[PDB]
């Protein structure tokens, strides 16, 4: 596979939201970490699929909502930022206030 | 030019009068004073004050009153008080806590708080920053136990073990010259500062003493060796000539003794009394009687902090990794009465630390963070303390951190180095945002570079995109892990030459001044009382009053914020 | 056939713990109002205080139970025990100070103990 | 009072006549004695035994013949037999084997095996106690092979490499003085005993010989570097000179000669014939007939160990990452009659040891493994061997562990240091839990400290919670890992001062007396016999009896045990 | 998502949880180390659902039973021990014997 | 569990098929690492079930055929090989090209 330092580690990333996902399926509210989780998992996703910047700023908006995740977790997440290869190599994605 | 109180606070960090929510609890700590001159504030950044010139002095050497670091705008939340200053470094020790800058052009510069050439700048503006955290119950099982306890804000490790030997299982104690010279070499590997605890066991003198003089820091007396009258006895007389703290699991048993039969062999003489409670171990019904006493120093372990409901099923099973005469122990031995008293006698500066009891029974890093459960559970069931002011819990804030800061250290005879955001102590910094305060800590500094960090993805164009977790940094790799730590070791193991004889190139600490101490030398926690616990029905008074508490179904610092 | 991984199978017949040294029964009193338990290989004459029993039938001696157990006096419990012989060099150190020497100082280990107030020095 | 055997077992661990199942094989070894006094068992904990004034002795400094570390209730699978006693440690050495304790008290404590102050405990009850695992065919290659050996209870490593090059992938060499010195640097940080073998090849004395001062521990002569008759000569000139081993892959093409060749190049002089089998190269199609000469110290590698249904498919394709002439030279090397008879010479004493081929043809993690799957399977097939009694496995048992731990620390000229639990040799000791045993080690020690466990969560109330996994312990970090570990070197190393000249701090062992021993010196293991190997059909003869055996479909210590 | 040490090890518990289950799923009886991830990731997943302390000692005895597991696995597992944070912080839960 | 570090190393391969699996079924061309995640955690499943090293080295060569996978990523994968317990043991699997 000749994985890199940074593949290895984001695995993680993906795994984490694959754990939250199974959380959230069956009906708990969301933590912060789950909440940072999923909406990283699906930038990344969203790189690999050939979206473009713009597209996952705009989406990472939508990802959750506050009746999904605790009380307070809207407000303890200013920005989640993960980088990922896109189809023209590696990009930063900034989402702000991801969770209104 | 006047700036709205919001804006600032965003900017520079709160400011007089302004409060903080700690975590998630319903504590909140107010800014007391602030050493700034407002419009003078240190930043760093593009076009921001601490450049050339400006903020920045661009004439002075480093020995000319320059700092080699400036944390700009801190919140400091200490024994010492709850207020708003930059810190500044140097030589690896806070040197000034005031106002930093440069005296060509800003008012109120601290004359020693010079940003320079030399000097590194930490930004802590809109954080909490307190002393590293002091955990005096170690047991040295797991190496993989130091970056638990670095992530939750311990920079001090003291206690014992050789790894997962039967013997450090249960009892923090490295025994013997040979153990301890191997674990004071295999410490030269561990990145935060350690103390290591002999055997406080034997009948003679000499077999004890020889482990102090081999570069012991103290002693632990554990019924598993036999807590016995000798051996209480051999240890007080070792301490008090070699200048160390003695650690007392007293005989839960009562084999050989009462409670009042281990106070007559301790015989007025200086002890700390690990999980005084007594479910982590203890006379049973009645060794938390010990805190009422002006010799003992009294510590909890953390897993009966705070009292919960799920608390007494937990321990129930937990002490059958050990397992009618059975059931008749564990029922003398794991109390609700004992445990709920616990969390009250903690409120009112009766029990005056916490420690972990780490991987024997406690939490290598949840010291700190059940010290805050706990204040916040208080706060909850007891309303504020009568002390405070302001609608602030500034009080309780400074009772509560004194019990992983200062306390420990002053009982375990180190406070010269540690324990405090004091000028002179070494810098064990650790920078908390609110939000995460008391859980995760965001950076640790160990002898004033950081060692320990949440940090993100490191192949990234900066560091914060994901994936953030605790990593060891700069101050933890080659050469520097020896400069940034401390291994404290007996007055005497430090005149014979051991570390030029073992060849530890770390930083190394006396212990000294932990004879001449009591209950009265315990910071915001110096009470002492008549403990009285009724052999029957194991009720708890102070002073013919009795004490009740009950358990929460739930904890602030938890769910919101853990994975797992 | 069917395997447990690590199982023992071990021989008949039983193990006699402490073989060959005399024992003695003895009737023994918890007056104090919180649990003792006393180990097997603490010297008898030296357990707490508060236990009532003729001391001079401790002296040079221990429970005769296995290596590692310990009986048990709840608060006000009576019960009989039996001691067995301890072996080596027949000394004692340390624990509660009644001893540390010989066993045979009878005299001077019950003298401390009286002195000290352990329960049924006659 | 006596105590049931069931109970006592469960309590003490098993007494003379128990038996105990060795993981889920249909091995049994029994105890033979037990060095105990019945009613003054050791042990540790809360009211029991090693207590001051009781079973731990109160008067004795650490010099009074009292041990830094007991092992209780061990019971020892050993070539010296299989027996129930204490283990004590004393500077990292084995001082005594007996029961230890106070005699103060107890009847029957070895006189320097005093449980005092100094001691440290670990409850062995219930444990199964061996040497760590001696694997005299190293390639490094890979620094996280040294982990994988660990997790199966291995303690030294000897071989040679320089990392991923193409000449350590294939031999055991790390080639020439710098290339030497480099790794014995290198070796100061892996967390394993280590022997370094130079390349034995040349067709001058010096070129060889100053592989040998600066530090090697021996050679290797391997086809790929020209196995010639006079590289085989050279070396052997050398070793017998320099008193270390050689080790042989011979010319498994038959380019300047055959078997007969090579034995005639080898004079009649010691050589350790690796991968005798010849799977793993060697002289086609006849190389093991090398295990039946008395001057042949022969080693089996771990892939063709034991023989099953994957085994050829599996060797076939692996003959790939190398790859008519191709297929004949396949079918002439990979071969079901040699691999077959390989099972049976194992059980017969005439393949005296076990190795890996760590990473160039052979798992670093199995050769302890397949050992006992190997006995395992001779059983099933050939049924208990002639020499057994009370229906007990322990002469195979002594046979086959023999084959991993004394004979090639004899072989390699380092038995005086390790290979065996004996008194005056270094604590390189591994505990296994019976179910898990020879797959995954509970606890390795390293020169009297943990170097390796399998233990659980570092921020549990204690360490047995999940996940529980092989780790590093206290004796890897910092200094410790020199004081626990040793660097196996030539006596001309040591008197030319190469530790000092490189600053190496781990302890330095000798390498001596591998020029006067033979197959004889083999334990259990000792069996010289004419081997025939049909040129035709590969049928193989030991003085004239054909021998064949079949492959098994299944394992045992394989997917009961293994996520992957 | 500030992982801490314990948080980043016990990812790799719930995976092995998944690996095992979906070997489960396919007809295999399973291993010791599968069964011990199974019961160890539905310990955890029950703090995380709120569930006490007793109930998930209680549960723990029925989450795999001796026809699941190969031979020998029940008698493997004397005890699965497991911390993780309930609504009331971090509490150990300890199941012994759970699979008969 | 009692996880060695290979058993520990090896969860990751898993992880990067499921991954890899997901991309799959949502209609993207694999890339070169998730293929080799995918035939090699399909070679460590099959050695799980108990099938022989001669049956994986046939299965391995129709996992994953051109169409699944971005132009030249068959060309960049000569061999795909992986280690895991058969029912008798440790067997090493190598699949030769195993994308035509
Ligand atoms: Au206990
Ligand atoms: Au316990
Ligand atoms: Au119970
Ligand atoms: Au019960
Ligand atoms: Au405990
Ligand atoms: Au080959
Ligand atoms: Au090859
Ligand atoms: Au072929
Ligand atoms: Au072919
Ligand atoms: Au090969
Ligand atoms: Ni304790
Ligand atoms: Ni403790
Ligand atoms: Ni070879
Ligand atoms: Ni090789
Ligand atoms: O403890
Ligand atoms: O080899």
């Amino acid at each position: 596979m000749h994985l890199n330092p940074a593949e290895k580690e984001k695995l993680q990333i993906f795994l984490a939201s694959e754990l939250a996902l199974k959380r959230k399926a069956r009906g708990l509210k969301l933590n912060y970490p789950e909440a940072v989780a999923i909406i990283t998992s699906f930038i990344m996703e969203g790189a690999r699929d050939g979206k473009t910047v713009a597209m996952l700023m705009e989406e990472g908006k939508h990802v959750l909502t506050r009746d999904d995740v605790m009380e307070g977790v809207p407000e303890m997440i200013d920005d989640i930022q993960a980088e990922a290869t896109f189809p023209d190599g590696t990009k930063l994605v900034t989402v702000h206030n991801p969770i209104s | 030019m006047k700036i709205n109180r919001q804006q600032y606070a965003e900017s520079y960090g709160p400011t007089v009068g302004d409060q903080v929510r700690l975590a998630d609890t319903d504590l909140w700590i107010e800014v007391e004073k602030d050493y700034t001159t407002y419009g003078d504030e240190a930043n760093f950044g593009g076009g921001k004050v601490l450049r050339e010139g400006m903020g920045e002095n661009g004439t002075y050497t480093r020995t000319e009153n320059v700092l080699d670091l400036l944390l700009t705008n801190a919140l400091i939340l200490d024994y010492t008080g709850i207020y708003k200053a930059d810190i500044g470094v140097k030589d690896g020790y806070i040197v000034g806590i005031g106002k930093g800058g440069n005296p060509d052009i800003m008012d109120g510069v601290t004359p020693n708080m010079i940003v320079g050439t030399a000097t590194e700048v930490i930004a802590a503006e809109g954080k909490i920053v307190t002393a590293g955290g002091i955990d005096t119950h170690v047991h040295f099982i797991n190496p993989d136990q130091v970056d638990v306890a670095l992530a939750n804000g311990i920079t001090t490790l003291f206690g014992g073990g050789t790894g997962p030997a039967e013997g450090s299982k249960a009892t923090t104690v490295t025994p013997g010259p040979w153990n301890i010279e191997k674990m004071l070499k295999s410490t030269e590997g561990l990145p935060i500062n350690v103390g290591i605890l002999g055997k406080g066991h034997g009948s003679s003198i000499a077999p004890i003493m020889e482990q102090i003089d081999a570069g012991a820091a103290g002693l632990k007396i554990h019924e598993d060796w036999g807590a016995t009258p000798a051996s209480i006895d051999r240890s007080l007389t070792v301490a008090d000539e070699a200048d160390v703290q003695v650690a007392i699991h007293s005989d839960t048993l009562n084999e050989a003794g009462f409670l009042e039969d281990t106070l007559r062999a301790i015989n007025g003489r200086v002890i700390h009394s690990f999980h005084v409670e007594g479910a982590g171990g203890g006379h049973a019904p009645d060794i938390m009687a010990m805190a009422g006493h002006p010799n003992v120093l009294p510590s909890s372990t953390n897993p009966t902090r705070p009292f919960t409901v799920n608390t007494i099923d937990e321990h129930l099973d937990m002490l059958m990794v050990c397992h009618p005469e059975d059931v008749a122990f564990a029922d003398s031995r794991i109390r609700p009465e004992t445990i709920a008293a616990e969390d009250i006698l903690h409120d009112l500066g009766i029990i005056s630390m916490m420690s972990t009891d780490a991987l024997a029974m406690g939490r290598a890093g949840e010291m700190v963070l059940r010290t805050w459960q706990t204040a916040d559970k208080m706060k909850k069931q007891r309303g504020p303390l009568a002390e405070e002011k302001n609608g602030s819990d500034n009080f309780r804030a400074k009772r509560y951190v004194s019990k992983y800061t200062i306390n420990p250290a002053i009982a375990q005879g180190i406070a010269h180095e540690v324990g405090s955001i004091e000028e002179g102590k070494f810098a064990d910094l650790v920078l908390w945002e609110p939000k995460f305060f008391g859980v995760k800590a965001d950076r640790v500094i160990k002898g004033g570079i950081i060692a320990y960090a949440q940090i993100g993805d490191p192949s990234a164009s900066i560091p914060t995109p994901q994936p953030v977790m605790g990593r060891r940094m700069y101050g933890t790799v080659g050469d520097l892990i020896h400069d940034t730590n401390i291994t404290f070791m007996s007055k005497s193991s430090i005149q014979q030459g051991v570390p030029a004889k073992l060849g530890l190139k770390r930083r190394i600490g006396t212990v000294k001044n932990c004879r001449n101490i009591g209950k009265k030398d315990m910071k915001w926690n110096d009470v002492t009382t008549d403990i009285d616990i009724n052999p029957e029905t194991y009720e708890v008074k102070v002073d013919g009053e009795v004490l009740t508490c009950e358990p929460v179904k739930e904890l602030p610092m938890a769910q919101r914020y853990f994975l797992f | 056939n069917y395997i447990v991984p690590g199982e023992y199978r071990v021989a008949e017949g039983e193990i006699e713990i402490n073989a060959g040294r005399e024992k003695t029964t003895i009737r023994v009193s918890n007056t104090g109002d919180r649990p003792i338990q006393v180990g097997s290989h603490i010297h008898f004459v030296e357990v707490n205080k508060e236990l009532l029993f003729d001391r001079a039938e401790g002296i040079g001696r221990r429970l005769n139970i296995p290596s590692g157990t310990a009986a048990r006096f709840e608060p006000g419990e009576e019960m009989e025990v039996e001691l067995t012989e301890l072996g080596g060099n027949r000394e004692v150190f340390g624990i509660s100070d009644l001893t540390n020497g010989s066993v045979d100082n009878k005299e001077l280990i019950l003298q401390r103990a009286k002195e000290l107030g352990y329960k049924g020095v006659e």
